[PDB]
């Protein structure tokens, strides 16, 4: 009932895991996804982000889910969860 | 370190993108959810 995404490849896991969508509805895991989304989209708030950069904020924000994943420092269950559902579907879908 | 194990976490961090972009990772936080997230 609600949006979609917007790259139809990524689209495919968000509409084919249910599991990953349950997960999504805690506020405590849309909370840290969104302390994420902040990286890529920004380093600071000046601005950054031109024509390059990105590639940049790719480790900025892989730093935070590497505390949020199996093994982290504030890590949680449906994080852990989120990542290793998402990711196995991305990686079933390579051929 | 500069792009980790494997493109997953890259995959990861433009699917999240995209949640935020289009409107799925909106959230509200009460009080209680707020104290154990920011801790204040």
């Amino acid at each position: 009932m609600n949006k979609t995404l917007k790259t139809k490849a990524f689209d495919d896991i968000y509409q084919n895991s249910a599991e990953l969508q349950e997960l999504l509805k805690y506020n405590t895991v849309k909370f840290h996804l969104a302390k994420v989304y902040r990286i890529l989209s920004s380093t600071v708030n000046d601005g950054s982000s031109g024509k390059m950069n990105s590639d940049l904020q790719k480790e900025l924000a892989v730093n935070y889910l590497n505390t949020l994943r199996y093994g982290g420092i504030h890590y949680n269950e449906a994080i852990e969860e989120f990542c290793q559902i998402l990711l196995d579907k991305l990686n079933a879908v390579k051929k | 370190g500069p792009h980790m194990f494997a493109n997953e976490n890259s995959q990861l961090l433009d699917f999240i993108r995209e949640l935020g972009d289009v409107g799925l990772l909106e959230y509200e936080l009460s009080q209680q959810e707020k104290d154990v997230l920011f801790g204040s």
